[PDB]
């Protein structure tokens, strides 16, 4: 996909939002 | 420190390590070495002040020379060069006698914040109320 | 000790700790020194302070009265002596490690550790937390994605 379309919402966000998301990113892809 | 061995501490002083009367011989004397403390000690003395109250343990086993540790002052003792008088009494106390500084207790206290249980600071500071009721003199809150 | 009107708190207290927590892990302290608290409760400390607890009950009759609650996975713990420690905020964490690590220095048995409730199952010391906020295990694995 559009890379940079995906890191300037990929250096900034919030924190819950991460918590319940990376405990899963681990599983589509590893 | 996991494992104590050998311990005794009487307060020395910064200025001069080199007693004679009050301890001198008596602090290194059974594998202890009365050459090592001038040169050694006065290595952690001017970092931070001189001559007032120092209690002590050194690292000596009957390995010729050591190691010397440092520690922390006398809490009650917070109260003279730390408040004001510098007995505690005068009339017994059958009479209660001294006077506090509110203020002063917690950050005096807060000086001796490396040897306390309490999590709150606040609560290394209800240690010092009875610490400083120790003649039952009220502080000005 | 007391009546019941006591024998409820340590358990109406201390079951809201597992209706409201996080993780549980576990330890008998036969030969549980206080140099053993004291540096536990600086771990708690480092750990929030004060978020964390130990409470030894394992009277079943106590930090079980907790367990047809939640984490009957303890039933079985519960027996002999016990060190029941619950967590509230924090990753799932550490909390976990240094138990394996403190009693490794000898710091008395960890009960083999019986283990735990995250799951709902038994032991094996696991890191697989405060990575927590790695994150980064994730950021790094964008710029190598996309260059490499």
């Amino acid at each position: 996909s559009i890379t940079k379309d995906q890191i300037i919402e990929a250096v900034a966000a919030m924190s819950v939002m991460d918590v319940v998301e990376l405990i899963s990113a681990m599983e589509e892809k590893f | 420190a996991k494992k104590v061995q050998a311990y005794v501490k009487l307060q020395v002083a910064a200025g001069m390590a080199n007693p004679s009367p009050p301890v001198g011989p008596a602090l290194g004397q059974q594998g202890v070495n009365i050459m090592e403390f001038c040169k050694a000690f006065n290595a952690k003395t001017d970092s931070i002040e001189k001559g007032l109250p120092i209690p002590v343990v050194i690292t000596v086993y009957a390995d010729r020379s050591f190691t010397f540790v440092t520690k922390t002052p006398p809490a009650a003792v917070l109260l003279k060069k730390a408040a004001g008088i510098k007995s505690g009494s005068g009339k017994p106390n059958k009479d209660k006698v001294g006077k506090i500084s509110r203020a002063q207790l917690q950050e005096i206290a807060q000086t001796k914040a490396a040897d306390m249980t309490g999590a709150d600071i606040e609560a290394m500071t209800r240690s010092i109320e009875g610490t400083a009721r120790s003649m039952g003199l009220v502080v000005e809150d | 000790m007391a009546l019941n009107l006591q024998d409820k708190q340590a358990i109406v207290a201390e079951v809201s700790e597992v209706a409201k927590g996080a993780l549980s892990a576990v330890v008998a302290d036969s030969r549980g020194v206080t140099v053993d608290k004291m540096t536990e409760l600086r771990k708690a400390g480092r750990e929030a302070g004060v978020y964390m607890r130990v409470v030894r009950n394992t009277l079943l009759r106590r930090a079980v009265e907790g367990t047809p609650f939640e984490c009957l996975k303890d039933a079985f713990v519960g027996p002999t002596l016990i060190a029941y420690s619950m967590e509230h905020p924090g990753a799932a964490a550490r909390l976990f490690k240094e138990f394996a690590k403190a009693n490794a220095k000898f710091e008395v048995k960890a009960a083999a550790f019986e283990g735990e409730l995250i799951p709902a199952s038994q032991i094996d010391r696991l890191a697989t937390l405060p990575t927590y906020e790695e994150a980064i295990a994730r950021l790094m694995a964008t710029m190598k994605e996309a260059s490499a």
